[PDB]
RNA sequence: CACCCCGGUGGGGGAUCCCUCGGCCUGCGCGCCGGGCAAGGACGCGGACGCACGCGAUAGACGGCACGAUCCUCAGACACGACUGCCGGUCUCCGACAGCGGCGCAGCCGCAGACAACCCCCCGGACUUAAGCAUAUCACUAGGGGGCGGAGAAGAAACCAACAGGGAUUCCUGCAGUAGCGGCGAGCGAACAGGGACGAGCCCGCAUGGCAAUCGGCAUCGCCGAGUUGUGACAGCGCACCGCGAACGCCCCGGACAGGGCGGCCACAGAGGGCGACAGCCCCGUAGCAGCGCGCAGCGGAGCGAGUAGCGCUGCUUGGUCAUGCAGCGCGAAGCGGUGGUGGCGCCAUCGAAGGCUAAAUACGCCGCAGGACCGAUAGCGCACAAGUACCGCGAGGGGACGGCGACGAGCAGCCCGCAGGGGCGGCGAAAGCGUGAAACCACCGGGGCGCCCACUUGUGGGCCCCGUCUUGAAACACGGACCAAGGAGUGCAUGUGCGCAGCGAGUCCGCUCCGCGGCGCAGCGAAGGCCAUCGAGCUGCGCACAUGCGACCCGAUAGGCAGUGAACUACGCC
RNA sequence: GCGGCGAAAGACCAAUCGAACUGCCUGGUAGCUGGUUCCCUCCGAAAUGUCCCGCAGGACAGCGGGCGCCCCGCAGGUCUGCC
RNA sequence: GUGGUAGGAGGGCGCGCCGGCGCCGCAGAAGCGCAUGCGUGCGCAUGCGUGGAGGCACCCGCGGCGCAGAUCUUGGUGGCAGUAGCACACUCGGGCGCGAGCCCCGAGGGCCGGGAGACGGGUUCUUCCGCCAGGCCGCUCCGCGGAAGGUGAGCCGGGUCCUAA
RNA sequence: UCCCCAGCGAACCCACUGCCAAGGGAACGGGCUUGGCGCAGUCAGCGGGGAAAGAAGACCCUGUUGAGCUUGACUCUAGUGU
């Protein structure tokens, strides 16, 4: 908007005093430029990157909330609630072995979900894909699926490659659990598929009641 | 102005003030870990850091610590030993304008 | 008479075509063209943000530009007769 | 909660008085006038604020007056 | 997931890319699926479509026809196929521009040096899938 | 009858919505011009060729290699290789010379010109802030001049320090909005540390004298030259670098299935795009999968830096203060000298200037690539379109507008009328017939006659001046407003303060980094020497309000400056 | 172009002249004019004081609102009494 | 208990997009038009028509988030208004032609410049064909549209010449 | 010329506009109040009114907004001179 030799034309011509666009000979002469009500115009309080895009939170706060969101995840009707069909589940919290890093194959993977009363999980997902329903099917978010199940493992038990590609499963390594994963959409209660390796290293990351975490130094 | 506040002291009265952002700074991290992995894969058994002499910290604020020097002094090469530019060739590095100023900075290095 | 009559008796052309830069700026009394500045040997520092835009480099054929990134992005190997020539010795 | 504008969408004078205004610098700029027409807001505010106190110390050096 | 960060997943540059291919490019974008007859002959899944091939129509208001494929053109992305055709108001009978994942290949044209381009495809297969083999094997 | 209002149909116009081969932003990569004729321009080049784009008399695919069957408007071309891709040839003319410079020099070379984001050197404003203003500020900026490179510059202490001492530069954090400068006003404002990224060190000169041991050139193992006014030294590079990639059928609706229903299948592949609606299995793709070699030899090492440093004066500059830097001029050193926040002198301490080189971390546009809580055709770049185009200006320069049928298969001209444009019966298609088609407005038709509010039995009564605005006071003979659509104005950052919320709490703060003993707090007072509690909840984040600096709610001066362009009008002088 | 040129009118210097035109600084600054976009609910002013090159403006105070905390008796009043 | 400007506060309505979560759509989405209903109000929901591919609700989060005004900006459209205005020294006959006040021919009556160069224009020149567009009316005409054709130098002008300021 | 016609065909301007009298009112109303009237909405004249349209009054004042110009203003400065 600011790419013009633009002046006011002043008072005394009957026109508003707005910068007019230099010249003759065009269209665009004599038009109002500058201005964020002028057409073309550059607008009042042009975005800038200096925004503040990021926003900091104290760690210790954002390590209990990742630890609420974790007990989440244990109650059974808080899962249902936020839309997990959870009804074929055996325990929540379900906890696999650590043979599960045996499965090698995705089809193998896809039925031992099943045998574990996911089948209905995976699939309510797969066909809850649609079109987003905005611009933002221009903005490479053309699609929006459910989220279904989440699966934590640790680095002993990883089952990366056999379970990635299932409709409905996503991956977090305990060391590293965001709550973009735990309570996605800032809704408690993800349903949460632990390895063993992944479940007995919870009081490893934030320890027992009155103790230190071992493995987060100064964390209660 | 107007109320009871600290006096304002912010100074973008210079249009010329530039403003640094930090967009590349996870990218930047990514890159220099992964150049600190080449410089490892070049120098394979060799270690990626130099050997550093243990220094006393300057002021009277900081001399109740250590910290870890630039080189070791060509008088502490030789009594450790070593000549100095072979000192180099190995992963010592070599300060020569460090004085050797006392006894127990001197038979620090020197071990 | 300071207008509409006055008009009648532009009928001079002072700016011709310039040989360096082929704009109607070159002044025939001047002997300089008002755009680019021949016959002086560097070019006329540009009359406002714009003219890079419009007069500069890239906005022209690029001839050689255009060939010399292609032989820098395979590496310079040049002449493709000579390239085996100097392949075989 | 929201930014006070999305509740003065409609009204007249943003929020800044029709015989008022919110005009571009009136009383100056900064803290201008602090012996003229800010007098009030100095002797009120920063009573400390003009004038000299002490000794200058050409570059105090923090790490050697150091002793907390 | 695509888990190349240099290929794009971006939709306006996938899409500038279908319509601004090249020829070459536009060739194998215009293949069409083979018959279950020569798959398990060839092997492969897929090959681009040629005029000559042998064709049955798999979607569309022609669905099951069977024809030969008269014309490619690959600006606008059309296989017409014989006897797929529509008269126009002065009789003259044109033939439909069918898209090349709708045609199904019955028989495949060997003769201007297709049957080495075919073969080129095949054994590519045949050695590509010895090598997984070894790999899965070790 | 006109007029007005409401509706219907038709116009009118292009809002809305949906779309998007475009933009914007961020990251990464690249960072490669030029007498071997550059940038830019001019003119030409297609069988039918205007524009655009491509190209250069080898002129609209010339060669090699790869690809492998179409290109298409006509005509034609094509396995003796279509259409393509990669690379190379060819590459007109104007535009870099009154050229300038190096080398004994039969001659061979270089400089010029482009680039202007980043970087280095010089020159250097004013608007602005100070509620005026002159110093100050803006700002050692903008701008102009010069010069490089893929980075540049800097850089191995005549440094910091005052310790138990550190140890090139650059960058980050931090010191710190601090010390300090400042009509001590407005405002400005660093450094050592500590932590970190990255790390790297070197060289010329005073080199032999039992012989210049050194180099340049050549038509070359021999000349000629340089040179004693002094020449002299090898550790790093290079090649290779794929082609293939899983898995779907039936029924319904429909112009068409990617939809719905049922049943499977693949997945180290359920990223994305195409395909006649929304596809893991139709297609393109996607996940997945591949390396290496070759080198390093010798003979001086205490060499040392002068019209300088410094002092005096001056001008500029800086936070730099009885001078921080820089320059000019005067004076002009030493064997010891410089410095110690910068008066003199003395101490003590610490370094060695006036010669040179040096990676990395750092900066950055074009361009390439990839992304995105961005914009979605009055938005986003000025340009989604024959956009720096059309067009205007003597000139420097200025600079728009304009997107959308469908299955790109059909979509025609049969009959009647008209010179014709066309009309009417038809025709194609699911429909639209260059999407949707709002409002202003208009035609006709139908209905009805307050502009609004109230009341009811709908035409009466009662109540109502024109909104916005400034104002003591607006219906005002105050100003703005023809109508309608779209657009259109308190935001962003920094720093505070207050409140609320949140985590922890004598502590607290992840986000500079590969790892903060950094900040603030646990206690203050004083100019300081000095004194030191009888004593006190904070730190960090999030959110709002508010203050200030910034374009600062939006729009608006007259001015001022810097750099340019014009005597085609006109003024004068000359030929 | 703080320049030209003028038988002098501040005339003329490209329809521009008591300092041309172009681009930039520049979104110059404005105590001045104009405008400042949803609804309902709760409350609701001031046009005064002091100072200011202050008088079309500010800052402080007063008045409005919002948020609080604390249990201390509160009053634009009359009565009685003394000044 | 109930007015309210400047003003402050609260709770909602609405918009673009986000993380979720419930869904809808070629058996017709958004948008639009007209109705009906709900709503103190912001607004919401439905019906019918159109439309032809997306969308809704809620919870969250981000914000270039709501218009009657700015001699607002851009675009479109009215009234004004079939108004102001636009050829009014020509006349008669004939022709071509669908069509004639203006085009052509003949006659009569009038009027005034015409013809060569420069600068400037650049194909306007000339021929053939056209027109339902342009020409302040009309056109069969044309400086218009389309297709062509045309510019030949020792002697003309400039350069290969000379100098002027 | 106007006027009337065929063909062609704008602009200014525009909150909205039945007309008066007095009153009140921002102290000179088209709209308000109370009275007086007129209304087929057409053609041509016309200049009383719309405090008519032009133009963010050029007069005047204000601005801590200018510029031109002057000098015994303030602070500087090219030039001349020492
Ligand atoms: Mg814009
Ligand atoms: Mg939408
Ligand atoms: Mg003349
Ligand atoms: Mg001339
Ligand atoms: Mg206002
Ligand atoms: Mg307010
Ligand atoms: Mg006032
Ligand atoms: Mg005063
Ligand atoms: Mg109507
Ligand atoms: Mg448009
Ligand atoms: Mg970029
Ligand atoms: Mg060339
Ligand atoms: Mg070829
Ligand atoms: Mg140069
Ligand atoms: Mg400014
Ligand atoms: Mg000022
Ligand atoms: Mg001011
Ligand atoms: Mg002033
Ligand atoms: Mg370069
Ligand atoms: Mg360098
Ligand atoms: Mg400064
Ligand atoms: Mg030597
Ligand atoms: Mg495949
Ligand atoms: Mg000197
Ligand atoms: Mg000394
Ligand atoms: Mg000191
Ligand atoms: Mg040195
Ligand atoms: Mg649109
Ligand atoms: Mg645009
Ligand atoms: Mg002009
Ligand atoms: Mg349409
Ligand atoms: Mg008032
Ligand atoms: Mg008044
Ligand atoms: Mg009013
Ligand atoms: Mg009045
Ligand atoms: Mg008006
Ligand atoms: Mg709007
Ligand atoms: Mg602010
Ligand atoms: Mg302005
Ligand atoms: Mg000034
Ligand atoms: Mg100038
Ligand atoms: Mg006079
Ligand atoms: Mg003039
Ligand atoms: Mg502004
Ligand atoms: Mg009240
Ligand atoms: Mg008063
Ligand atoms: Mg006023
Ligand atoms: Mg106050
Ligand atoms: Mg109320
Ligand atoms: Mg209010
Ligand atoms: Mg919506
Ligand atoms: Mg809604
Ligand atoms: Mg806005
Ligand atoms: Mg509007
Ligand atoms: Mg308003
Ligand atoms: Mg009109
Ligand atoms: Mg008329
Ligand atoms: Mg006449
Ligand atoms: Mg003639
Ligand atoms: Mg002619
Ligand atoms: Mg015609
Ligand atoms: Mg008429
Ligand atoms: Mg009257
Ligand atoms: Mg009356
Ligand atoms: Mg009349
Ligand atoms: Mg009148
Ligand atoms: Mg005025
Ligand atoms: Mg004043
Ligand atoms: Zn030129």
């Amino acid at each position: 908007g600011m790419q013009h030799s633009a002046h006011s034309w002043g008072t005394g011509r009957a026109m508003a005093r707005v910068p007019r666009v230099s010249g003759s000979g065009t269209t665009r002469s004599g038009q109002g430029a500058f201005a964020n009500f002028c057409r073309k115009g550059r607008l009042a309080h042009p975005t800038k990157v200096i925004r503040r895009w990021q926003r900091k939170f104290n760690l210790n706060a954002k390590r209990h909330a990742e630890a609420m969101a974790l007990a989440a995840t244990a109650i059974p009707p808080l899962v249902e609630s936020r839309g997990h069909r959870i009804a074929g589940v055996k325990m929540i919290p379900l906890v696999v072995s650590n043979s599960i890093k045996e499965i090698k194959s995705t089809k193998e993977a896809f039925e031992m979900l099943k045998r574990f009363g996911l089948a209905e999980e995976l699939a309510r997902v797969k066909e809850s894909k649609c079109i987003r329903a905005g611009k933002g099917k221009m903005r490479n978010r053309r699609y929006v699926m459910k989220k279904g199940l989440l699966i934590i493992y640790d680095n002993q038990s990883d089952i990366q490659k056999a379970f990635r590609n299932i409709a409905g499963v996503d991956l977090a390594c305990v060391d590293s659990l965001s709550l973009l994963d735990l309570c996605p959409g800032s809704h408690l209660g993800r349903l949460v598929m632990w390895t063993l390796g992944a479940f007995e290293k919870l009081n490893e990351i934030y320890g027992q009641y009155g103790k230190e975490a071992p493995l987060t130094s100064g964390y209660f | 102005m107007k109320h009871n506040n600290t006096l304002p002291n912010n100074h973008f009265k210079k249009t010329a003030i530039r403003f640094k952002t930090w967009f590349n700074q996870p990218a930047k991290k990514e890159k220099r870990i992964q150049l600190r992995k080449e410089k490892a894969e070049k120098m394979y058994p060799m270690p990626v850091e130099k050997l550093r002499p243990i220094v006393r910290c300057s002021s009277i604020r900081y001399n109740i610590k250590q910290r870890l020097g630039r080189g070791f002094t060509p008088e502490e090469c030789r009594a450790a030993g070593l000549d100095y530019n072979y000192a180099r060739t190995i992963g010592i590095a070599v300060d020569m304008r460090r004085k050797n100023m006392n006894k127990e900075t001197f038979d620090q290095n020197v071990e | 008479s300071k207008g509409t009559s006055s008009f009648g008796k532009k009928n001079k052309r002072n700016h011709i075509l310039c040989v360096r830069c082929g704009s109607m700026s070159y002044h025939k009394q001047k002997l300089r063209c008002s755009s680019c500045g021949y016959p002086e040997k560097k070019l006329r520092n540009r009359g406002s943000p714009k003219a890079r835009r419009r007069r500069g480099e890239g906005t022209g054929r690029m001839r050689h530009l255009k060939k010399v990134r292609r032989a820098a992005r395979n590496g310079f190997k040049g002449n493709a007769i000579l390239r085996a020539l100097r392949n075989a010795n | 909660k929201d930014k006070k504008t999305r509740k003065l969408r409609g009204h007249v004078s943003h929020g800044h008085g029709r015989v008022g205004k919110h005009r571009k610098h009136p009383g100056g700029r900064g803290k201008c006038g602090g012996m003229a027409h800010r007098k009030t807001l100095f002797m009120k505010y920063h009573p400390d604020h003009f004038g000299k106190r002490g000794m200058n110390c050409t570059h105090l050096k923090k790490n050697a007056r150091y002793a907390p | 997931m695509k888990f190349n960060k240099e290929k794009t997943a971006s939709r306006r540059k996938n899409r500038k890319a279908h319509f601004t291919a090249n020829s070459t490019e536009r060739r194998i974008r215009m293949s069409s699926p083979l018959s279950k007859e020569l798959r398990e002959k060839y092997g492969f899944r897929s090959f681009p479509i040629r005029r000559n091939d042998k064709v049955v129509v798999m979607k569309g208001r022609f669905k099951g026809n069977t024809g030969t494929v008269v014309e490619v053109r690959r600006k606008m992305y059309k296989v017409y196929v014989d006897s797929c055709e529509a008269s126009k108001m002065n009789g003259r009978k044109v033939r439909v521009g069918i898209d090349a994942s709708n045609l199904k290949i019955i028989e495949l044209y060997q003769g201007d040096g297709r049957d080495k381009i075919l073969e080129r495809k095949m054994n590519n297969r045949r050695m590509q899938m010895e090598r997984a083999a070894k790999i899965k094997m070790e």
